[PDB]
RNA sequence: CUAAGAAAUUCACGGCGGGCUUGAUGUCCGCGUCUACCUGGUUCACUGCCGUGUAGGCAG
């Protein structure tokens, strides 16, 4: 929740065969929890040796192509699958449906540690950029740069050092390389007040969500209502439905050192706003905070406006 | 009885395209072979002289303004330097039949309008308007900016009978002022000729040639065309001048606008001079609208008063409604 | 605001995957008014190529944005009887000035 | 209140183009067969004004008519602004008719400032000024060589007559027409330089010449007291007093000594400035332009 | 330490045969685009030269 000292920009990042579905009720862009977990894994790989911290992300989505098809005059979509290898016999028995997507994302990470205190500026960015090219960001591999016009522009932009007009010039210089993207930010307060708006009959949050992202057509007693923005439903963290357990208690855990919980997704609201329409870039960083007393394990973006 | 839904009048006294030519004074009596002033392009580099936002403290943009000067290409028209006078030659036919519309819907409105103009030309003939039209032909008011700062400008008006020349009037545009309508002797015959044309008895085609001695190689001012923004940093991107095939020329509506400065009867002023007969009688070169529709002196107001309710207006502004029926236009809602 | 953002997004998407921007047959107006969607430096650039190859400002862009704002909303001679139309006109002027200040730094 | 939303002034002191010609010295009375300077295309593309071998001196013939009536604007929106501008210029010309302005314009007509590259290095530059009202001369004028200068202005024994002629023309009581030619010995085959278009030199038919706006700019070098200094000499009249050759725009808007700042409190706030700044505002009304918003 | 970790849609193919779209017509009336401007960025950080090598003096 701490404001960072620096916004280390990860560049144009083509990632292929991602997870499109990412939630039991959405199918579009992958979850932002994947991005916060990706930054925490990158921290566990490079930041302990670099003596820094890495907390937030800026999810911009320069381009996005799903592996879908619109089957033969229908208003829906279906998912392109992949043929799996055979069983002990030649059955092709099980076909579980999971989607894929190719997205060119570019993250901006909030640094906390000894960035300029004990280390240089370009070398830390070079190390983290050549470290993030040997891992996967959403369920699919991070494709490297082999095409022409070799960028490598890991801008390790300092934020708290400099005058105010120079700082605003640095923000509007970093926003120049976010040129065709679209930042994703949570709008929990917007969903709350939109729930209080239509609380006349029954104020269910899952009904205010499922009647806002659509196009609600309603004539004159002949129009559609004015689109307030690019509102999407996103997974906004998990919610436990079973108490805490011991490490070696629950059968077939991923590891027997950390406790287990049986959880369930929470569906929040999100917007794809242009990066020019934010004051500072550090306003749109995704952090995941947890309250282990109750069951809420929520990722969100504080200071989103 | 209501007005017509669409009402339209033809344009009487329609002038030609005023050509421009150059020559030597005292050869203007035989100026049938003079050459043409050509529209020649020239490059011009100007600095920035616009009224920017005042109290700007730093010169950080104003010192780079002159470092990035404004390059332009204008089109200018100058005389041959061995020629001191400018000859503007144009015809005008005075058609006649100034009361019959061309698109009137109602057969009950057009009869009242026709009998209204018929009683007008009966009791008070066109000789007032014809004397003021002959005044505007007498002084070279159609020489719009080629008249200011001129040593001597004389107007020659021929009446072309059957290709030949029936009658010729030689004038002096500096003696006949741009302000007073002075009833003279020689232009009264031209007034009777223009009134006999406007009356409809016999058509007349005047051929008007104005010579203005301005100076050897000075800057003449033809009309200025609209520039469509289809060009780069060269190629007349700033000011193009009107020109028929060779000569620089003045637009027909401009020389027809100078011909119809017939109302000194706008109520707000009495010493400003004459303005041109328009509905809501206005001037683009002053941003004003004399004969506003608030007071009952516009044109549509008094026209509906004369025709629909039979209120015969003041004699000084019975001339005005006819003077812009001769102009013609699109009247009625 | 959504119209201005969509225009900025289209201007960013146009001049990213089209490196062709130079002298050619039918590219006259694509150097002055094309200061926004303009290519990189050329191969045969001159010494003072900051005016004839790529001017360092959106010189024709501001008048085009003003004309687009005037054509997208049909403002009449009675569109400022209250502050509702005049406030939208002031917001359009401020958005045009902001877009001009943003596009001025594009050539650098 | 406020000024006019649109207001403009036509220019006065109308210049033509200046046809160049080459000839021999002591042939100044017979400049009617001096061949005009021809531009030829000879190769690297150069444009050199090759004067003939039998022709050393350059004569730049142009004309100038002054109009008068600098008070009345072309097209002013406000009806309450034209009358107060006319009253302002009327009280100006009634307290002191622009005779010192006409003296400085006469001094501009004394030295050939309309020659720019063809004035430096010249042995002697004699401007010959005619005055033609009917089609012939009325009282011609010959000018000296040491009285040429570039900054020394003084009441000369015959420049006062030229100045009172320019004042009588500019007053609005009978315009004048002056055929201003200038002979100057430059050098046989030395490249005299007229104006150039987008190399392409500017050319009227069968000759080379100088633009009218350049001669007008050279002829309205009146502005002396601008707040920076006055040591180098006088500059040309401009509302912001800008000069590209020196390279720094004078008469800055942080100071209220500019034209837009002096007229605005001259007519509205009635803050009449000194006689030199009133001369500057009036000389900025003899050049015209598009003022107001 | 990411609804994490994992994955071959393959083989083959005759679209094809026909055809009358046609008849008639009033685009009308009218107009003020104005005023000013130093291209003297270098229309190539140049051009033929004593020796194939940089070392130069005649409108340079």
């Amino acid at each position: 929740v701490t404001d960072p000292e620096a916004l280390l920009l990860l560049p144009r990042l083509s990632i292929q065969n991602a997870n499109a579905i990412s939630s039991p009720l959405t199918w579009g862009f992958p979850s932002p929890g994947a991005f916060t977990g990706f930054v925490h894994a990158l921290q566990r790989r490079v930041g302990i040796s670099l003596d820094i911290e890495l907390d937030g992300v800026g999810i911009v989505c320069h381009r996005f192509e799903a592996q879908i098809s619109q089957p033969a005059g229908k208003r829906t979509k279906v998912f392109n699958l992949t043929r799996n290898p055979l069983n002990r016999d030649g059955s092709t028995a099980a076909i579980v449906e999971e989607g894929r997507a190719h997205l060119e994302v570019s993250l901006l990470l909030g640094v906390h540690g000894d960035g300029l205190d004990d280390h240089p500026a370009q070398e830390i960015a070079r190390q983290v950029q050549e470290q993030a090219g040997a891992m996967r960001l959403a369920g699919g591999s991070i494709l490297p740069w082999c095409n022409e016009r070799f960028p490598a522009p890991n801008a390790e932009l300092l934020m708290l050092g400099g005058s105010d007009e120079q700082r605003r010039k640095n923000q509007r210089r970093l926003t120049r390389r976010l040129l065709p993207g679209f930042a994703l930010v949570s709008r929990e307060a917007l969903l709350q007040q939109h729930l209080e708006t239509l609380r006349t009959t029954l104020p269910e949050a899952t009904t205010l969500d499922a009647l806002l992202d659509l196009c609600r057509i309603n004539f004159e007693p002949w129009q559609v209502r004015d689109k307030p923005g690019w509102l999407v439903p996103i997974p906004a963290g998990y919610n436990a439905l079973s108490p805490l357990y011991l490490p070696g208690e629950v059968r077939n855990a991923r590891d027997r050192e950390t406790p287990l919980r049986f959880v369930e997704n929470l569906f929040g609201l999100g917007e794809w706003l242009s990066p020019h329409r934010v004051a500072a870039l550090s306003d749109l960083l995704w952090y995941h905070h947890a309250e282990p007393d109750k069951g809420l394990y929520r990722w969100s973006t504080p200071r989103f406006v | 009885l209501s007005t017509a839904s669409v009402l339209a009048f033809e344009r009487k006294l329609d002038p030609s395209d005023a050509l421009m030519s150059a020559g030597a004074w005292a050869q203007r009596d035989a100026s049938q072979e003079w050459p043409a002033v050509t529209v020649r392009e020239k490059s011009v580099r100007g600095t920035i002289s616009n009224r920017l936002k005042t109290k700007d403290r730093d010169p950080a943009k104003l010192d780079a303004s002159i470092q990035s000067p404004n390059l332009q290409t204008v089109d200018v028209a100058n005389l041959p330097s061995d020629a001191d006078t400018l000859k503007v030659r144009f015809t005008l036919r005075v058609l006649g039949g100034a009361g019959t519309p061309s698109a009137c819907n109602d057969a009950a409105y057009r009869d009242k309008l026709l009998q209204t103009v018929a009683t007008y030309v009966n009791e008070q003939g066109f000789a007032e308007l014809a004397r003021r039209y002959a005044h505007n032909l007498a002084n070279a008011r159609f020489l719009w900016r080629n008249r200011v700062g001129a040593e001597a400008v004389e107007v020659r008006i021929n009446h072309i009978r059957q290709g030949e020349v029936a009658r010729t009037w030689r004038f002096d545009a500096l003696a006949i002022g741009l302000r007073d309508f002075k009833a003279d002797a020689e232009l009264d015959a031209l007034a009777e000729l223009i009134a006999s044309g406007l009356s409809g008895s016999g058509h007349v085609l005047l051929e008007v040639v104005a010579f203005a001695r301005i100076g050897d190689g000075q800057e003449v001012f033809p009309s200025q065309e609209l520039i469509l923004d289809k060009g780069d940093k060269k190629g007349q991107k700033s000011k193009t001048l009107y020109s028929v095939r060779d000569a620089a020329a003045i637009h027909s509506q401009k020389i027809g606008n100078a011909l119809r400065t017939i109302d000194t009867w706008y109520p707000d002023e009495d010493g400003l001079g004459p303005i041109a007969v328009e509905p809501y009688g206005s001037v683009t070169s002053q941003g004003k609208a004399y004969r506003q529709p608030k007071q009952k002196l516009d044109f549509y107001t008094l026209l509906d008063n004369w025709v629909l309710r039979d209120e015969a207006p003041a004699v000084e502004q019975q001339h005005y409604v006819i003077a812009n029926l001769i102009r013609g236009g699109v009247f009625g809602e | 605001g959504q119209i201005c953002d969509e225009a900025l997004q289209y201007a960013a998407r146009l001049r990213e995957l089209e490196p062709g921007w130079s002298a050619t047959p039918g590219c006259q107006l694509h150097d002055a008014e094309q200061l926004w969607l303009d290519p990189l430096r050329a191969q045969t650039d001159e010494t003072f190529l900051q005016r004839r190859l790529r001017g360092d400002w959106p010189a024709e862009v501001g008048n085009r944005f003003a004309n687009w704002l005037n054509r997208a909303v049909s403002s009449d001679s009675q569109i400022l009887g209250s502050p509702e139309a005049a406030q939208w006109s002031q917001e359009l002027s401020k958005e045009l000035t902001m877009f001009k200040e943003i596009l001025e730094d594009e050539r650098d």
